[PDB]
């Protein structure tokens, strides 16, 4: 769900009507709301090399491509290569939307069960995430980054 | 009638999906008696595995 | 701009519109439990 | 279009139109007329951007009108200047649709396979929209050039 | 729980027209079926698969044919292996 | 199906041609429509039950058709006719929406009278009922919007007949 | 689907007769036959891609066809064509492996007609791809297997007409 | 046939037929006609293995040839002998096609319905296959013998 | 047959409708037409025999379907398809002057898919004469005429295809 | 899977280009094929009779067929005999693979734990699978049994 | 392998072998000597093949090696061997078996999406296992070669 | 041809064909109807195998195809795939003659000399003769190929 979204839920469990304090959290939102937009774009743009730096600095040149490794073999490499280009995604989601939820609802639910069953680090995982965090940083800018990183770490955290 | 509660991993070794797929990969189901037994072939036939296995409903070795 | 155009007029374009497999192929959606993640989505699913 | 896509999620639900849906359509709607503009100034342009985005291609590819490259000679030439003017007109559909699905039945699906039989390299196409893309920014404003530059990348994205 | 359903719907899908092209009628006996309205027609798309007659026979196929003739033609010569004093008695025409 | 903005791309790309300003002022005409046209389906939408309501009042109930031994005699038979109706205003909406009469053709207008023989159900009265569901429209949505609107229900009306 | 050596089998199993020398003389034509088929079928699949090219710009391409308004432009269209022109091909081969034509009345020739007259698709056109691949095919199996290629195509291009 | 199954295989998987599955479709048509030979003789030998085949049967199962039994009487006792004579020619069909194709399509489906319906005995059927092939082998050279006998197998294991 | 004028009252018959002003303007409409419809008659009917010998040429001639073994070989069969093409040609020019394509529909559309395939006629090179006659057609009666001229000729060759 | 594979896979895993060790143990496999393409087919001509005296040999007559056992009433007699044929096949399978990872993926995996939601016996299965694997021995023959008795005990030991 | 095909297609059928099948595993089984030591030979020329082939890849297209390009300083180029060598590797391994599934699992699927994140062209690398192939097939004896040209083949497909 | 040459070392010696000399004969003529075969292929192909040969060869030399090189100009190279055509012609003379002696005469001796006061470049002119091989390979079977092979390698070595 959403910033907007979650205040009006907040206010419904107490079946409250709309007061001013809670227009005042919205408006912070809307505020921040611009800023967002355009670090989602710069996101979509560079997405195929956020993935590819990222990748770099963490997967290649390791045990994991090496012959017996997790990622070895064409098939498993493409499938992690899929698994972060899906978490930039959903981050980008999140950071618009101003809310962690849909990582959890999406992204983090089963996750964890998943990879255990399959056999893939989740160690290695997170450390993927974090690069992708680094790398996005510096194309988004600082504003942006604090913002992007949250949902960033939400992620790490939940894996 | 008796029912099967069972939970089984499936890997996708065909294709890689765009599309996040994930109860796909991991389900569980509720399975009539009588369709189980062709549902556990067909994991097998997939190269999926089934994790577990409960009788859900019913009582095992009833007559009737 | 010769290579480009009709060699013969399509005189009545509608007609040449609306060959080959119809559109309804391409159209419909197709209806998935991963989509089904919320309280709309399953609605959906469950009316296809 | 848009308001086809719409119609078509309606129709599999066995529906009315959601208000969601229609707001999206309001949105289009007002953003037509400057679709439109954009559209028709690609369009008066056309011929000069396929003959520069052409001389840009051959500089960069040598070898497509090579002796030995499919694009060698009058009638090759012609071909794929041919083709590259498609590409072009398709991407004006897209502008005035509002999304990629005009352009996408027409040019991008079975674009490899056809490509293939054709021997054609389908990195040297690429590059041609690419070049075509450089061109059409230039001549349309910035705001302009960007809604434009989506299409454009579609496009190169699609073809690889 | 046949292979067709397992390979193309799975278990998450909900199925749909397929519109297939491949095995032979099946697209236009597909797209019939999916025209009609519920009620519409009742008539089979497909009674059943009427059975084909041949329109050549295996003879008249031209390596065949050939084959034929180098066995027919130049059936009774001479035969290697064998000594000829038993070849000169051996009858070509044999009964009639 | 097709929508008026893609209806004028694909005329053109049969054609070959780029987008000319014959083709723009179309285009154009349509944009203009839209807004109208967005708030006439809002308003449907949300009146579609009274509207089938008041056609039928006006056509098909009290009459033969309800009475023992008429198509919509029956409960069942009473609920699909009503299925019909409902059907007829959504499509039209939809065409309306969509500033073409194809979608029309391609779902509902495709096969029916064919239908309506083989079940028997009477083709003038279903006109009738939708000629009557025009009239109850147009008060709803208002003049402008109205024209729009009965474009599309006598098309389906004209498919029938 | 069948065979020559099956198709020997199914005339005796009608007449209820056991195999006789005559059949067997039929049987061991076909034996013979068979290892120039074998090699036929391997050139065939080898140069299948060239082949289709070859055939369309003898005949599709460079046409009002793949002009806009033609039943081969667009990618979609032009790539299914060229598929069909594979299926052709493919079947061909099998048919001449076999020895017998039933197949391609099994598979390709049953509902085609009827197929492209719903898509549109121009059938004359079609028969002429089918006849410019059989040109191609012979020059590349060779004069003993060129015959035996010919007469499957041939089939195919009846069929269609 | 071979030839058969290996055209279906490659259909299935929409593919021409693979270098190995044409070399093994080779080596059948060299097999061919050592194939035919050995269908020859059992076709000389028939009326003999049949005969001879028959009298072991009853001998194995006196019941099928009492009063109650089904094979009772001239009639019956003729029938069950033609059974015995169409499996034969069924196996010779086999044994040329290189498959068992040919006999599972005229003789092995719905087999175990109509026997059922004529009330005939399945296990005696089975017998006098076995019977027929202790006779076949006997006439036939070892070698030629272990091929009939995969078909005669196969009859014996479809009815069962 | 039907023609436009016919075509307004029937369609007022049904209804029931005396004519009324729309229904007259139609009418009007034609019959300024009219005038320009008979030049272009007469243009054809003069022109018939040497339209026909090029679209043949353009099309039909020097060609596969001319060598032996083609549809048009032999001057029997040869004959019978210019007699066809002479054929399309005056219905055209009937439909023109109506200013309805029904006639075309009534005589010449009806049972000819059929016929053509009894025959073994190609559909496809007979609709390329036709697009063939169409462009010839289009330049001897000049501009004004050549619009009204094309869509009869564009509407025998979609039912032909 | 099977022998050739899983010696592929070792290397593969490795990264090991295939070696004379490795190639020898194929050439192993490669010689005992012969043989167990013929007790294969002894297997399956002889399927029924199999598992109808292993039955005999420990199911029937037993406390399991009398009434409260697991064998009682005809619904659950037909369940263990389709078990005792799918054992039966799936074993000719791993005889043929050379490979028992086949019985892993097929048979053995989601076995044991229906089996103790059915409360089927575990041990009386294994005894069945005992007794197949006696009747298959002399059947096959004795170089034939040693390489057949491996699966057997494979199956056995999974459901134990 | 070409077993492992068998006994799948028995089981979704699940059905005992069908003796055709059995005979293609015999078949196979004697083939594999022949096919072990096509697969030795390549193996012990693995080196030089790698070499050489990369020499002519790096002549036919200067660019790879190249500051823009994606194999060139020392590093890049060692991978670019490396890949060369796991192509080799593969191919072998796929000889033995006599298919090329397990050449597929290991190498030609999401390589596309594999090589796209890399960056490095997929043509380049298709060129480079085309020079493979003509280097082994000089060391192979003409037969030997076409065995090996099949799955060398396979791979410049797969990687198109 | 074979028996020139049998009957050319007779005459020197002054003696009747040598039994040895007669074999070689006899061999030949039994050779011959595959070897027409085989040329057959080759001139029913051939301007395809030209067409794509020049090709390769534009490619691997593009300077020859340049305003400085000699092949350039539509007249220059239509002179260039008529030398080719020639050298094809004489290839299939080869191959029925059994022997490169009728090659040899028409083609390979004052080559040299010819081309250099031509100024065409030899090794040039080599590489589309090994391109033409390459092309006639593939539609050959692998057997045809090896024997046009030969009398494609000896070009190739007359001419560098
Ligand atoms: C990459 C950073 C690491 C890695 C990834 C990896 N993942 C798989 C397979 C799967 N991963 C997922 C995960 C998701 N599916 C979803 O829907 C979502 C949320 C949107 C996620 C994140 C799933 C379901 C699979 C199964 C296959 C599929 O296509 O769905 C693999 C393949 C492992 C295998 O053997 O199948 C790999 C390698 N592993 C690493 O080594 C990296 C550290
Ligand atoms: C009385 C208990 C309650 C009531 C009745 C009521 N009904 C109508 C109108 C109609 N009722 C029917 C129903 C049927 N038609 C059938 O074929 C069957 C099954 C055999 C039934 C039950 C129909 C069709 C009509 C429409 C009129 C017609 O027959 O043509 C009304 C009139 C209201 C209106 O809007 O028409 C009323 C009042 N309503 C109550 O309030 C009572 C509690
Ligand atoms: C109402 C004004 C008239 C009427 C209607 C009536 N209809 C049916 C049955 C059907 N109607 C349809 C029609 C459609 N299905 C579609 O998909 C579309 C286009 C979107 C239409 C318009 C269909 C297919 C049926 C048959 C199946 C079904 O009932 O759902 C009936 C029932 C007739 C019967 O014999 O069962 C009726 C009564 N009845 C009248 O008399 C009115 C004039
Ligand atoms: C130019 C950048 C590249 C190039 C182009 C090229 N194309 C052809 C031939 C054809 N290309 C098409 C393409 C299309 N038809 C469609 O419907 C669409 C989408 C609307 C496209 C883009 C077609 C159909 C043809 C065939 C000819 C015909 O139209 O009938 C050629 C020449 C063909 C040949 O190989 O002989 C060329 C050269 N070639 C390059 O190398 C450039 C990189
Ligand atoms: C090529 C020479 C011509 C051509 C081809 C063309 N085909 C289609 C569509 C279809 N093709 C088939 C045909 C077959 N199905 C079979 O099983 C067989 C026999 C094995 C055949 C030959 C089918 C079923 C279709 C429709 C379904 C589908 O496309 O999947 C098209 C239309 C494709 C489209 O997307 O619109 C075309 C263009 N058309 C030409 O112009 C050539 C003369
Ligand atoms: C030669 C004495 C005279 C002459 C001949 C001439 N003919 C053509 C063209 C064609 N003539 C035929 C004739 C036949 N087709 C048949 O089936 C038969 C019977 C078996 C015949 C005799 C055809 C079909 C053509 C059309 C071309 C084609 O074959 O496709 C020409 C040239 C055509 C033109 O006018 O452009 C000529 C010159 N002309 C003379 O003046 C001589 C007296
Ligand atoms: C008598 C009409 C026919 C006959 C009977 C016969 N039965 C057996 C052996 C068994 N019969 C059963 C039957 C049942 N078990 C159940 O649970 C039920 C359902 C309540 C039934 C009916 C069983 C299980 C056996 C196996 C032995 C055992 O019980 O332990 C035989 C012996 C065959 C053998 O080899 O064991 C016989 C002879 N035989 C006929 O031919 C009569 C017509
Ligand atoms: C027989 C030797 C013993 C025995 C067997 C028995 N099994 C069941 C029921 C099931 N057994 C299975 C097992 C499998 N399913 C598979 O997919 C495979 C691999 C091919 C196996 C081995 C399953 C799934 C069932 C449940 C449904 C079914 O019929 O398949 C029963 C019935 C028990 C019940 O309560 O219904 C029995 C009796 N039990 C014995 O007494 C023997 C020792
Ligand atoms: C050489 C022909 C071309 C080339 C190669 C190249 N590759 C890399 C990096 C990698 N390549 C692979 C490939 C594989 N790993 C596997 O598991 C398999 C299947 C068995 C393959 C084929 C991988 C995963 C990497 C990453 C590094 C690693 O695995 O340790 C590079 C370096 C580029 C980089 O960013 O890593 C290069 C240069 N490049 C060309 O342009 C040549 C045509």
């Amino acid at each position: 769900q959403d910033a907007i979204t979650a205040v009006i839920n907040n206010y419904d469990v107490q079946g409250k009507y709309l007061d001013g304090a809670a227009l005042d959290k919205l408006k912070a939102y809307f505020t921040t709301g611009a800023v967002r937009v355009r670090a989602a774009a710069v996101i979509s743009s560079n997405a195929t090399t956020i993935i590819k730096e990222a990748a770099a600095k963490a997967l290649i040149y390791s045990d994991l491509t090496r012959p017996g490794g997790n990622m070895y073999t064409t098939r498993r490499y493409a499938a992690c290569i899929r698994d972060m280009d899906y978490f930039l995604r959903y981050a980008t989601y999140a950071m618009l939307a101003g809310d962690p939820s849909i990582l959890d609802e999406r992204v983090l639910n089963g996750l964890k069960e998943t990879y255990n069953s399959l056999g893939v680090p989740i160690a290695a995982t997170v450390g993927g995430i974090q690069a992708m965090k680094e790398v996005v940083g510096g194309l988004v800018g600082p504003d942006a980054a604090k913002e992007a990183s949250i949902y960033f770490d939400y992620l790490s955290s939940g894996l | 009638s008796r029912y099967f509660k069972v939970t089984a991993c499936i890997p996708s070794l065909k294709r890689v999906r765009t599309g996040r797929e994930l109860q796909n990969t991991f389900f569980t189901k509720l399975v009539p008696y009588e369709n189980w037994f062709t549902e556990q072939q067909r994991i097998q036939k997939a190269g999926g595995k089934v994790l577990s296995v409960k009788l859900f409903t019913g009582v095992q070795g009833a007559n009737t | 701009q010769e290579l480009g155009t009709p060699i013969n007029e399509r005189s009545i374009p509608e007609m040449y519109v609306n060959q080959g497999v119809p559109a309804l192929k391409r159209q419909r959606k197709v209806f998935k439990q991963s989509q089904a993640t919320d309280r709309e989505s399953f609605d959906a699913l469950v009316t296809a | 279009s848009v308001l086809t896509k719409a119609i078509v999620n309606a129709d599999a639900e066995a529906r009315y139109l959601s208000p969601g849906e229609l707001d999206r359509i309001k949105s289009f709607v007002a953003s037509g007329e400057r679709r439109l503009r954009i559209a028709q100034t690609l369009t008066e342009a056309r011929e000069r951007i396929v003959k520069q985005a052409g001389d840009q291609l051959f500089q960069k590819r040598p070898d497509v009108v090579s002796p030995g490259g499919n694009a060698y000679g009058e009638k090759m030439t012609a071909l794929c200047l041919r083709d590259l003017d498609y590409y072009l007109r398709l991407v004006t559909y897209g502008i005035v649709a509002g999304d990629v699905t005009p352009i996408e039945e027409i040019g991008i699906i079975g674009v490899k396979e056809m490509y293939n039989s054709l021997q054609t390299p389908i990195p040297a196409v690429a590059e041609g929209v690419r070049a075509m893309k450089n061109v059409a920014t230039s001549l349309l404003s910035g705001d302009d050039a960007a809604e434009a530059g989506f299409y454009f990348d579609y496009l190169v994205g699609a073809m690889q | 729980d046949g292979e067709e359903y397992g390979r193309l719907y799975g278990e998450d899908t909900v199925p749909s027209w397929q519109f297939p092209t491949l095995p032979a009628a099946n697209y236009p006996n597909s797209v019939e079926l999916y025209n009609r309205f519920t009620r519409q027609d009742d008539s089979l798309v497909v009674p059943s698969f009427k059975p084909i007659r041949s329109k050549m026979d295996i003879a008249s196929m031209p390596l065949v044919q050939a084959a034929l003739k180098e066995q027919q033609a130049t059936k009774t010569a001479l035969d290697m292996s064998r000594p000829m004093f038993l070849e000169l008695g051996r009858s070509f025409k044999g009964a009639d």
